Formats: C-alpha cells, structure tokens, sequence
RNA sequence: CAGUAACGGCGAGUGAACAGGGAAGAGCCCAGCGCCGAAUCCCCGCCCCGCGGCGGGGCGCGGGACAUGUGGCGUACGGAAGACCCGCUCCCCGGCGCCGCUCGUGGGGGGCCCAAGUCCUUCUGAUCGAGGCCCAGCCCGUGGACGGUGUGAGGCCGGUAGCGGCCCCCGGCGCGCCGGGCCCGGGUCUUCCCGGAGUCGGGUUGCUUGGGAAUGCAGCCCAAAGCGGGUGGUAAACUCCAUCUAAGGCUAAAUACCGGCACGAGACCGAUAGUCAACAAGUACCGUAAGGGAAAGUUGAAAAGAACUUUGAAGAGAGAGUUCAAGAGGGCGUGAAACCGUUAAGAGGUAAACGGGUGGGGUCCGCGCAGUCCGCCCGGAGGAUUCAACCCGGCGGCGGGUCCGGCCGUGUCGGCGGCCCGGCGGAUCUUUCCCGCGCGGGGGACCGUCCCCCGACCGGCGACCGGCCGCCGCCGGGCGCAUUUCC
RNA sequence: CCGACCCGUCUUGAAACACGGACCAAGGAGUCUAACACGUGCGCGAGUCGGGGGCUCGCACGAAAGCCGCCGUGGCGCAAUGAAGGUGAAGGCCGGCGCGCUCGCCGGCCGAGGUGGGAUCCCGAGGCCUCUCCAGUCCGCCGAGGGCGCACCACCGGCCCGUCUCGCCCGCCGCGCCGGGGAGGUGGAGCACGAGCGCACGUGUUAGGACCCGAAAGAUGGUGAACUAUGCCUGGGCAGGGCG
RNA sequence: ACUAAUCGAACCAUCUAGUAGCUGGUUCCCUCCGAAGUUUCCCUCAGGAUAGCUGGCGCUCUCGCAGACCCGAGCCACGCA
RNA sequence: AGCCCGGCUCGCUGGCGUGGAGCCGGGCGUGGAAUGCGAGUGCCUAGUGGGCCACUUUUGGUAAGCAGAACUGGCGCUGCG
RNA sequence: CUACGCCGCGACGAGUAGGAGGGCCGCUGCGGUGAGCCUUGAAGCCUAGGGCGCGGGCCCGGGUGGAGCCGCCGCAGGUGCAGAUCUUGGUGGUAGUAGCAAAUAUUCAAACGAGAACUUUGAAGGCCGAAGUGGAGAAGGGUUCCAUGUGAACAGCAGUUGA
RNA sequence: CGGCGGGUGUUGACGCGAUGUGAUUUCUGCCCAGUGCUCUGAAUGUCAAAGUGAAGAAAUUCAAUGAAGCGCGGGUAAACG
RNA sequence: CCCACUGUCCCUACCUACUAUCCAGCGAAACCACAGCCAAGGGAACGGGCUUGGCGGAAUCAGCGGGGAAAGAAGACCCUG
RNA sequence: CACCCACUAAUAGGGAACGUGAGCUGGGUUUAGACCGUCGUGAGACAGGUUAGUUUUACCCUACUGAUGAUGUGUUGUUGC
C-alpha cells in the first residue's frame, strides 16, 4: 500500500526529507561495495572482519552429496520410533531392547549431547561419535554400525 | 556506501537483466494445457495404462540418496533375458527397456524380475482381430476386466524392515564402534605406506647376510 | 542444488555442474567386416486402372547410372552361417456400403432459426423512469451477459441459455470384399566376423569458460594406436580399477515466440492521457539524403441545418421560424482562469497589495417586527370511552427438590456390544491356520484414538430446550357508566 | 490608526546591486523488482513452507478457490569447530576400594551447576472488627520478618571444536610411524532443556534508468563533394588605350 | 582552411533514460520531539565511511495507587547529578 | 557490594597454626554530608560532517568587518520589548 | 459506558535540516454495504447567498448544465504543485508603438464600378538607354501559360487588379 | 581487411619520390662531444623461439651454440643543433 | 618627413534629398517578481521598497542617454571536478 | 605619468563605480593569422618586441530637456502680485 508511506507525508516538503545542504544526489561514495579498502575501510573493517584475502585450500569440482552425513543427538533419539514402542520396551519384563536405525530416519551419524533415559537400545548408525557411544553403553544400550 | 552493520549483498543486476525477464502469467494455462493433453493421450491409448510403460526398480547413485529407491528408465537386458521376454516384444507389450544400464549386483536383478513377472502376470492381452483370439487372452477376463490403469504401473516404494526388540548379547555390548570407526580410517589411510615399508624391509632381509 | 564449488588488480564483481523431485518420454540408420549370378536405381515410349498433390500394374533384343560398388541381411544392445529343438503364430498399403455415429457429451468449417409486457395509471421533448398487476403473488428464466433503440430495458430488437433444431461441405477411426504386394520367428550348441585418420593426441598462439600447471573453440607445427583410444576437475612417472567407444547420419513430445492470422479478457489509460497515430497518420510538413514527423474527437432524438419580410454591394444585422433547448446555428455537448468591453457601486497626490482593530456604506439572510416551549398542580367551562378492582383467553419474564422429560460436561463399570455384525492409525507382536526360497505378500492378536449403544453414579438446567405448577407483567374481550379515568 | 521590503533557493549571512519567476490552465518528480537488516501484526511451532508439479464440469466470475502427504524432493531452522584430514556439546551428592595418589572400577539417586541482584508468588509473629465482657467457633485487610525464585544482568565454574605445554595410562581378529583417554593455558560467528518457519506491513541500505531534468564525450552502422577543396573530361568568355 | 548556414574530426540513427562527489526543482493539514558543521580514516580538501549530536519503537524496574464523602496512623524508594 | 566474629579450601606463598585469595555460616540499620531529581537497558535510525558572532584568555600580522585556537553563551534554527 | 468510550487533576506549548503520530483532509479505481441519490434533474462550472472546522477542507441556498454520482467498512495507486532559463496550449503590458525611407516621378480627363492615389483607356512629364527595366534559351519550377467569373482568405495600404 | 592486389607508371636517374631555403648579386666561417642518420662486421659482449647435448622415472632442470637489434668502430651539420 | 591640398581643427554656419515628426490605412518584437522621486543610515560592506528626514497632484507629446549595478549568453578570464 | 617649447594673473591638487563605451574612439592590454629574440626534444610558452584584427539594442520606467494640459476661484477674459 503506497498510502502508507512516507511519500504521502512528505508531499510539501521541498529535499523529501534528504536535507538542503547534502541533498539527494546520485551515488557519493560509488556503486556497491565500492572503495572497501580506501573510503569506506572503517565500516569493512568494523562490520565484516576477514572480508579481504585467501584462507585455506581450493577443491576444485565440489560434490556435497559426498560429505552428506546428518546428525542426530542422543535427547533426539527416541522422537525416531513410536511412543509404544518406548513404552512397550519400559514396561518389558524381558530385556529385550528395541532397535533405533537412523539411517532409515534419515541420519548418518549419531552424536552424544544430551542423556538417555535408563533404559538399553540397539541404534544402527553409519557413524558414533566416542562420548554418544559411551553414553548409550551406559544405559546398556549396544551402538551397530551399517554401511 | 555501507550503512552501520549489515550484509555485504552481491545483485547480479549489472548485466541488463530486463531484456531477459520470464514472466508466468501463463503458468495456469499451462497446466490447463498440459491437462489436457495427459487426458488426450490416456483417451488416443484406450485401456493402455496412462502413465505409459512399467518402469524398473532402482537404487539412487550417490550416498546421500542410496537408501532410496525410485522408479528407472526401462528393464535391463540381463533382466528381460532371466524373465524370458524379447527385448523387442517388451516395448510392444508395453515394458520400458534400457539397453546401456547393467546389473551389479544380483539382489537389484532378482527384484526387478520378479517385477517384471508380476506385470506379465497381471497384463491382459488383447487379440489382434478380436474376432480371431489367437494366443493373447480369454475374452472372459478382458470384456469387462480390461480398464486404464491411473498412475504409474506398480508404483516404485521404499521398503523397510522392521527388526523386532530382541536382547542384547555380550559380544553387542563389547563392541566398540567408535574405535572400530578410528581404526578403519588409519588402516584405510596406511594400507598403502604400511604395504611400501613391509617391501623395503623384505628387501633388506632376503640380503642381511652378506 | 546455489549466489554454492570455482573465477577475479582474489578488488569491483562474476559463477556453473552432479545427485534429488517433476513435465514429456521413443528410439534408431549407415560406412566398414561379410554373403547373395547388380539382387539395385533414374529416364523415355506403349497399354490398362485412376487424375485431383500425379501413383499403381504390365510390356520394350528401349536408353542411362552403377564392380572407382547399387540393393537385401546386418551396426557394438553384438552380428552372420550351419546344425538340434520349439512355435505357424498374421503385416502394412488405397477404395466399395454402413454402424459405435468422430465424442465432457458435432470432430471441424459455413449458413438459417428457437422464451417472456411495449399490460393499466402517470413523468417526459422522448422515455428504457415511478406506482400497480387478486390467486404468494404480471410473464419467461438451463435465457437477470452484452449491445441497440429519442433516459436508466431479463420480457421492443439482435443476441444470451440449452448433450437445442434444420441444411451444406471436409477429415480420421471396424466389419466382408476388392488390386497387388508380404516372407520365418525364437532358444541351445558349434564355426566364423567385428568398425569412421591430417583424425585423436601433443606443442605453441589467440579467443572463450566457473574450469583454476590451461573448460571449450580455432590457426600453425608435430602426428598416432589397436588387450587400443577417451574420461576419471592439480602438472608428472609407475601401477591397479571404474566407465564409455570419438573422429558418419536421422528422430516426436514436454520448451520459446514484443512479427503474422483470428479471438477472449483486464482493480490499466481516457483525447496534453493511452501506440507517433481514437480523425483522409507514418498523413501534412521538413531535410540532397540517411532520416525526422505533428496538430486534429463531441450540434441535435431527428436536419427539423433557419422558409419568408427588411437595410446593406456584400460580410453582417433586425424580425420571423424549427426545437425541450440555438443563452445547441455546420471546428455547433459543458464552457473555468488569464485577458478585454460595457453597466452598476465605491474610491483615488506618498505604486499597488497585505496583517490587526474599528467605523461608514451596500447586497443578502433571519416567515425578526409584540416573541418560545412543556411537566405537574389549582380554578373555570365542555365532552367521551370507560379508571381501579374482578372474569375469561392469549403471550412473555423469573423460580422450582428435576417437580417430569429432554438432556449436557467430566470421569466409571460389563464390553452384549466392530476387522463376518461400525472406523482410522501404530518403528507393537505373529502363519508357529494361507498362495513366493528353510526366504515375500495376506489374514490375525495387542495397543492408541474412536464410533454409535445397552445403563448407572457426580455437577447443572447452563446463556441447549419443552411439559407442569407458583409469582409477576402486558395485551384482547366482558363487567364496571361516574367524587374514577382520559381528551 | 498601528504594523508591515518578494517569494523560492544556495548560504555564516538575502529585501538585496545574487540566481529563477510577465500572466493563466492542464501535465510534472522517492516508483517497481530483487536481496538483505531490524521492528510490528497473523498462523503453526522443533518444526515450518507446496512457491514447482498433479487432481478436481477446463473457462461468467474462475488465470480464482479447494485438495495432495509414499508429491516435503527441497529451502530455512534443529550443531559447532578446523585450511584440512576430521572431530563434535551432562553434571551434582551419598559410598564402600587400589593409595578415593588431585585419580582409575561400579552402585544408588536426581537431571545442565553456583554466587549476587530479581517483577511475581508462598509462609507469616503481631494488628484492624461490632453494646461490653472470662470462652472458641468461619473466613477479609495491614503486616516486621522468612521462603521458592521468571525473564534479564554481572561474575565464577562445567562441556564441544582448533592450537600449544606437561605427563601417565588404556584398547585390539590388523601390535601399528595404530587407535583412545588426562591436566593446565589459549583461539571459535559454540553448548549449557530449543525458536524457528511461512505470510503481510513499515523503515533503512544496496543493484537496477532508480526522485525528476541536465553534459563535454566514447562506440556501431549508414547518408552526403546541389556549397566548398583539389585532379581529370567537355564547352563558353575577357572594351578601349600606354610602354615598345 | 574547406568537406550542404555544422569542422582542432560532418551529418543521421542506435548503444542511450550513457555517467555526474556538480547546478536547478521536488506537490495536503495539524500535533509531538528536534540537530550538525566536531573526532578518526580515505589520491580526501564542493564527497564518503566512522564516532558524536537526533528521532522512533520499546523493555526492566522504583513510589504508591487507599479509605464508598471524610480520615496519616529513630524510620520513610531502586538509583542518579 | 559496609563493618565485625568464627569456620573451610588452595596445586600460589612459606621458619611458623605464615601470607594472600576464594568460599561457608552468624551478628550488627542512627541507611553514616547538603541540595535536587524517578532510574536502568536494548534495537533501528535520519540529517549533519562549509559555520559564524560576543565577553574573557590567546598565536601570526602595522592593522583589518584579517587569519588561527581555548571557555561559555548565542545566531544559524528565533519570533517578541 | 461508540470501554478504540466517558470523566477528573497537574504541568507544559519556539523551531530549520530531520524523525514520528493523527487526519470524520483530498483524488482515482476494486471488493462489500447504504431496499443510498438522480430527467420532479447527476457530474462539472459560476455565485456581494448561509454556515462549519485551528487547518487540510466540507455541507447547504441560487443559477447554468443535461446523465450519471456519492457516504461508510476494507483494498490498490501513474494520488495533492508556484517555482525546475520546467512541458504543451492560451493571453497581456509593451502598443495603435517600432515601423511600412536602397535603385530621380508623377499629373490631368474619362470608362467600368456600391466603392478608384494604385484597374483600364487617352493625353502629358520622366526612367531603363542595346554590357537594358528590351527580345529569346539552359538548369530549376510544374500548370504558374490562356479565356471567363469571384472579391471570403492571400498579394505586410488599397484594388474593380493578380503568379 | 585480403589476392605478387593497387598509385607514381602510357614512368626509368635530364625520371619519380622526400625535405629545407626562397629571384638576382656577394658570401655561406668553426664544432661529429650530445641526439639522430648511415657504413662495416673483425676476434667480437649480450641476445628470443626453435633446434642440440646431459641429468632425472617424467614433468622439469642445466649446459653448449648464438639472428636482427643494442654495445664496440668509422662517416655525416645546405641533419637537429 | 616635405610640397601641394583642404571644415581634421580654430569654430562653427547654411543649403539639398530621405527620414524622424503629424495624419489615413496596416501593424510587430525584445523585455516584464512587484514596480518605478531623492539624501543619509544600517544592511550580503553602492536601496525603488526598510529607518530617519526631504516631500508627493490626473492623462500625455517630442527628445535624451544619468540610472534601472538595463537587455542580449547557465563568464570564453581564473579556480575546482 | 613624464619632459620640453610658448603664452599667461596662474598655468594648484583632487573626487564623482581609478565619473563618463545602448556617448564616441579603439592607439594600448587581452582570442583566433604572422615574424624575431630567449626558453623547451617537442607540442608550445614569455607583466619581451612587432604587424593585421566585427565595439550590437532604447519604442519601457525614472531622471533631465523642452511641449500640451490638470485641481480650485460659477463660466470666460484682461491687467497684475
Ligand atoms: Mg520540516
Ligand atoms: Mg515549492
Ligand atoms: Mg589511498
Ligand atoms: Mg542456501
Ligand atoms: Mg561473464
Ligand atoms: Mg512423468
Ligand atoms: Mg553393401
Ligand atoms: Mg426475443
Ligand atoms: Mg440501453
Ligand atoms: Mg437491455
Ligand atoms: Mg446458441
Ligand atoms: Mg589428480
Ligand atoms: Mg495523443
Ligand atoms: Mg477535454
Ligand atoms: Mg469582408
Ligand atoms: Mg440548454
Ligand atoms: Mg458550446
Ligand atoms: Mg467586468
Ligand atoms: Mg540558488
Ligand atoms: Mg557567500
Ligand atoms: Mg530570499
Ligand atoms: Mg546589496
Ligand atoms: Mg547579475
Ligand atoms: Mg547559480
Ligand atoms: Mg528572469
Ligand atoms: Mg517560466
Ligand atoms: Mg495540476
Ligand atoms: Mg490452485
Ligand atoms: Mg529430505
Ligand atoms: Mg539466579
Ligand atoms: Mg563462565
Ligand atoms: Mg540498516
Ligand atoms: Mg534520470
Ligand atoms: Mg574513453
Ligand atoms: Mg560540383
Ligand atoms: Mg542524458
Ligand atoms: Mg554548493
Ligand atoms: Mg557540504
Ligand atoms: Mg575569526
Ligand atoms: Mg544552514
Ligand atoms: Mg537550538
Ligand atoms: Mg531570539
Ligand atoms: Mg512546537
Ligand atoms: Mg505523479
Ligand atoms: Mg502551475
Ligand atoms: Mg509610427
Ligand atoms: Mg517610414
Ligand atoms: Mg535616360
Ligand atoms: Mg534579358
Ligand atoms: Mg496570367
Ligand atoms: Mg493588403
Ligand atoms: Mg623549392
Ligand atoms: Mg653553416
Ligand atoms: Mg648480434
Ligand atoms: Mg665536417
Ligand atoms: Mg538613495
Ligand atoms: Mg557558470
Ligand atoms: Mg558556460
Ligand atoms: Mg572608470
Ligand atoms: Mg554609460
Ligand atoms: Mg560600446
Ligand atoms: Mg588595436
Ligand atoms: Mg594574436
Ligand atoms: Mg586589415
Ligand atoms: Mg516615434
């Protein structure tokens, strides 16, 4: 809505509220990013601190589907399977513990933040991480590993 | 000029762009278009399925997408050959055939013929003269059973297996995934300077004593 | 994917691809290597069947092309030839007659048609306006889009709706026949055969790319191989692996469309706007030329476009006339401002103009000109149903242990109640009853939400409602007809 | 009668001998797209979003609206850190043990620590009552103190990744130039019971014609020797006298 | 000098709405708040960035909100200048 | 967030139960000058970045309605006597 | 007591550049709504008419006009002008002014005619003076040539004349 | 732009082309250090690509060789001066 | 520089033609914030307007060149970009 | 400015946008042509010399110069202050 705007109020006014002395003139300063190293090198050093130069190696012809691997973590865990499931296994008078696969949820690596709750579960994952493996050891859960 | 903090922001509006602008105010009659001619073909190829030609079932290539599968571009010609259909009557009785994709491995082979014997069981055949019904079907099955198929013939699903809760034994609890990882990435990366060392040190021992 | 990998005085800036999901989906042909008595093709004469894009068949000791290579088989997915076994499986081409009538309900093109007020009374210059049209209401409505008509119209007219009608023409779909072609397909084994060269590749140069010790393209020089060659995003050597098979060719769909033909629409513009162009506009006109390039819409419903008389040489006037209107008179709808003429009023030697404050004059306004109203009461002089209270009927409001139901919320029981005779889901267990190798799909059990139910207990009649009572209020009809009530 | 210089604009300063403005009418200048940032409103919420596609008499409206759910592919968020190989965020108490050696083996609990502030909430001795009293019935207000402490702030601890310094253990189908662990500093756009996603609006910045008008220039492709400059071809023309 | 009234590089159309730190203009009303010409850096000195000065949006707290008319019944807020 | 009592921890320090720092309980309100005022905190942000003048201090200059500084106020942005 | 309402008390009020809020200020179009207005007169315009609001502006009376228009709730802008040596169009003062002064020159009578300084005829006085103000062509123009008629406009006065 | 393309050139040193000075008369002095121009390659220094050799597993590296030009050596002022 | 010659001058005058001038007809343009009498003051330091004073009388004609820092051109000098 | 000649009573000094260019003139400076000297490799430069080089408009307002008139005395005239 353009009636809305500060054009419909500053109708009268003669610099549309862009002063008499500096006025509204083309570009002073350039176009863009121009001058990030002469005029404008207090805003870039200030505001974007390691804009300028290289760091690091170049790989040419990227593939992210190669380095694709999601995370989970341990709090995360058990949102994969049912609540029955969950229930079912606490309230098992056997031992039996049910198998978590996140690679069927859709994730490669298990990592360790957060806790579990006391009680043992079989997670299939492509990788562990050390502190997610004791973590699951700990409730006397065992971590398998697929491909 | 830069104003306080904010996004160093890089337009690509510096090549005239506004000679190349594509609207799409004829998206909705595209689609009623392209509607209509999906109902003309499915009315020219009467009781042909709609969709066209069974297709196969297939893995997706890179590691982000191998636990998927999707449907293929037509049958291999090792698995019409196991499945016993001509790989120029195949087209014809409508099965997409790929004559450049090969088969790896044998579990991808065996489900896709099993396909492929599911819809041959499942295809009616029409007579060339349906006055004279030479080889193809009884007219009992195809007077009334016969009716295009809506969507993709056998549609390609994801399967999971489910793993009942089972106990954990010792050996599961002894195992040490995080080590097991670590210790296959070294041997991974020493397998070949390891192999390299062991040859220079047989060097030097078939000639130590001299 | 992704403003990412990468490129970039690594500055400004630039910048893809793979995988994934969709739209569409279609595959093939030569050269070569070989086999087949050149099996091949064009042209010209003759005959017949046809014309509608010039084809078919036959004939010619008729010509020519072609062994410096035509045609058939055959092409990297291997192919060919022999045997052995099995299956006869059925192709396309142009007509004769007609269906299902081609099909979201005609397949397309063209032509002609199809509902209902000009009803009564009125407004007007004219009306399409206003009021009405007893039967639930003028009539039609599958038609109340639009346009025209002297306003503003569903019913006056054209149209509009309709798997509405009729007529003419054209095109493709099945059957029986017609003229002729049309030649074997698969599996196993054996024996053979298998490929594109001044091209790849390498050096250098220039351009290009995100391609970075060089992505692609090209010039010049060098110049291949056949368990070879190309690619495997960092130059190179060795090595293994993966992947494809270049230097020959064709191919629909999905996609693009500011020109063209024919349409439809719009929260767009409304004659200095919108195309330059609403109009005899790429016109008039300008420039030697290339080229530049306007301005310009509106009388009225209908010309009914002012007969006739009169002054003037005429332009132009005065009358008269048409019209609802010429205070609409052929650049004529309306007709602002700037500016000008005249009339009326006022004023005027410090240029006008302006702010504040009064005063005078003037044009108008106030139904100004004997000045409001209205509640109660008192007094006077008149009317009239009827005033109150009771009776009958109706209707409301409020309350009621739920008086009686209907129920409502939350739980609570047996599940009689549902995988046959109620659903939907579960990353929950299973044939240890059921069809695929000890290896699937079904069917079951359980669980979670359920569903309507048989009923009960808790809270409540709630703003979810009824019936009975009780109270109150209003209204209508009686009686009440005078110290009441009202005007 | 008193007061009163002409506006706009640049400017320290305009009535200026500073510029524009004779008058009137109509037109006339911060827009749209994209991308950010923050604020506000709405929906859902560890999720959110169908925008591309598809399905629905194909179409007056409708090019709309509705729906998809094994169309959620994908985007953004839910994890950071390192150039990279890679790695990747739970602690507090009561104990029995080596030797509780500043540490190794387990149990039982609980589940992101503590200090100082901290809206709000909770307890609360004692007060406020009537015609009065000896004697307790029910609840209302004030209330010194005390308690649990939201968000947020300051600080101290802890955890993850990089990198240094020190040092000792542990693991094995590969005993290795193998793998893992500790303590103490330090670098990080981190964790420490999520807050995002989509849509709309406003403001600010930027790329685009970019609020409107304005160069001297640069480039590409064409038109001109009817004027003039020069060469060529073919024509025409230039009284009367003097010197000699 | 001349090259069609144009010549120290003609004319025409297009790129082109070329760029401009420079000049000019920039359209309704009322209310509230209300500056700077200074610091640092810049081939910077007619310009920017940066801090300062400004506005807007808030948020976190403090004094209590007193008696229905009325009537207080040593000690009188976090913190700031 | 002060003062004063005890107690605990330390791998720092060290004749020492030493020093220092931290931590844990407890008791102290006459709130430890005057005066005034309600404070704290975050985000976004325009314009500006030519100034000029006066008292006083002050540099260059013979001086300047000159040039340059300090302090406060003003004009700019402000009418009124 | 339109709670987005109403009421009370206290203090305060300058303003460029700039920022913000409110607008029952204004323009155009769209979705709703007013059983809105209108040929018994819409829009527009004019007005010594009556008023309202601090203001932007608005309402009503009178006239002209002749067919459409507006309020409210939302939505959307090509939405408000005194300037830009602004664009287009129109109009003033200047001003009945500058001016209608290069190349010697006209006069008399008559005719036509409403009308004669300018036309025609006659008479007179002059000029070009054969390198012409004469007679004919090229280029260029394109019907200007010739006859008749007209007196709108044009021939910078006029015209009975005219390219 | 290009073609063994075209102008001088239907030409040939009494000719074409490029300069300076400016009739006649009389003269036109000194300077080759500088910058130009030009002649000579003499052992010759430097010197690119290609080619040659060596090392290496190759990329690559090194070495040898050595065109013009430049240096080295003459001439030239009616060349600039 | 000299002779001659003369209105170049002392030192101006007179005459002629065409204008200007007045009239009939016809009829522009430049320019224009508003306008138009001065002295002094102060002021962007040279006012038509403001302050203080001097004063001010319709409508005009022919001239004139003191002013309007007159008009004509976004200064061509100088500086900046 | 200066200097000289001669006369004279004397041949004083100055201002008025260094009075006065829509008053003139255009000799000088100060465009474009050209020559010399100096400077510069050069283009070119020189408060060095020299030569040739367009001087536009008033009809507006005021001022001034003249020329009709205007207000009042009833009209009008003469003579006057
Ligand atoms: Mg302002
Ligand atoms: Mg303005
Ligand atoms: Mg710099
Ligand atoms: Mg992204
Ligand atoms: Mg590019
Ligand atoms: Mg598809
Ligand atoms: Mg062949
Ligand atoms: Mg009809
Ligand atoms: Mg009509
Ligand atoms: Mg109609
Ligand atoms: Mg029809
Ligand atoms: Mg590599
Ligand atoms: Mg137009
Ligand atoms: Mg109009
Ligand atoms: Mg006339
Ligand atoms: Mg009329
Ligand atoms: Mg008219
Ligand atoms: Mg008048
Ligand atoms: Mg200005
Ligand atoms: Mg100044
Ligand atoms: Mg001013
Ligand atoms: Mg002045
Ligand atoms: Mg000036
Ligand atoms: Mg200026
Ligand atoms: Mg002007
Ligand atoms: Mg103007
Ligand atoms: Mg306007
Ligand atoms: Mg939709
Ligand atoms: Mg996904
Ligand atoms: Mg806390
Ligand atoms: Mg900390
Ligand atoms: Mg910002
Ligand atoms: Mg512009
Ligand atoms: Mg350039
Ligand atoms: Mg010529
Ligand atoms: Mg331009
Ligand atoms: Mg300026
Ligand atoms: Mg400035
Ligand atoms: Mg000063
Ligand atoms: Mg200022
Ligand atoms: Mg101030
Ligand atoms: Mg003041
Ligand atoms: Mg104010
Ligand atoms: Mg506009
Ligand atoms: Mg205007
Ligand atoms: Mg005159
Ligand atoms: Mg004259
Ligand atoms: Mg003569
Ligand atoms: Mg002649
Ligand atoms: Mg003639
Ligand atoms: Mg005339
Ligand atoms: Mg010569
Ligand atoms: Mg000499
Ligand atoms: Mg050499
Ligand atoms: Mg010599
Ligand atoms: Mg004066
Ligand atoms: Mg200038
Ligand atoms: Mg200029
Ligand atoms: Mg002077
Ligand atoms: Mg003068
Ligand atoms: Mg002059
Ligand atoms: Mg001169
Ligand atoms: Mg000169
Ligand atoms: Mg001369
Ligand atoms: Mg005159």
């Amino acid at each position: 809505p353009s009636r809305l705007r500060k054009t419909r109020k500053l109708r009268g006014h003669v610099s549309h509220g862009h002063g008499r002395i500096g006025k509204h003139r083309k570009h002073p300063g350039g176009r863009g990013n121009a001058g990030g190293l002469h005029h404008h090198r207090i805003n870039f050093d200030k505001y974007h601190p390691g804009y300028f130069g290289k760091v690091g190696m170049k790989h040419y012809h990227l593939k992210r589907n190669q380095s694709f691997c999601p995370t989970v973590n341990l709090d995360k865990l058990w949102t994969l399977v049912s609540e029955q499931t969950r229930v079912n296994a606490a309230k098992n008078k056997t031992g039996a513990a049910p198998i978590i696969d996140v690679v069927r949820s859709g994730y490669y690596k298990v990592l360790g933040k957060g806790k579990l709750p006391k009680q043992p579960v079989i997670v299939k994952a492509k990788f562990f991480s050390r502190r997610a493996e004791e973590k699951i050891k700990s409730v006397g859960g065992a971590c398998v590993l697929v491909a | 000029a830069p104003s306080r903090n904010g996004m160093v922001l890089k337009p690509h509006f510096h090549k005239d762009w506004q000679r190349r602008v594509a609207t799409w105010f004829n998206q909705p009659a595209r689609k009623i278009r392209r509607r209509k001619a999906r109902q003309a073909k499915a009315r020219r190829i009467a009781p042909r399925p709609a969709s066209g030609p069974i297709r196969p079932i297939v893995r997706c290539p890179t590691v982000r997408y191998h636990t998927k599968v999707r449907a293929g571009r037509g049958f291999s010609l090792e698995e019409l050959r196991v499945a016993g259909i001509h790989k120029k009557v195949a087209r014809t009785i409508g099965i997409s055939v790929d004559p450049r994709r090969r088969n790896k491995s044998t579990e991808s082979l065996q489900a896709n013929v099993q396909r492929l014997k599911e819809y041959r069981s499942k295809l009616i055949l029409f007579p060339r003269k349906p006055s004279a019904p030479k080889k193809g079907d009884s007219s009992a099955e195809e007077l009334k059973l016969a009716t295009q198929l809506t969507g993709p013939v056998m549609p390609v699903r994801n399967v999971y297996k489910k793993e009942k809760a089972r106990v954990i034994t010792e050996e599961e609890k002894n195992f040490k995934a995080f080590a097991s990882l670590r210790m296959a990435r070294a041997n991974a990366r020493l397998f070949g300077i390891r192999a390299k060392r062991a040859k220079e040190a047989a060097e030097q021992d078939v000639e130590k004593k001299k």
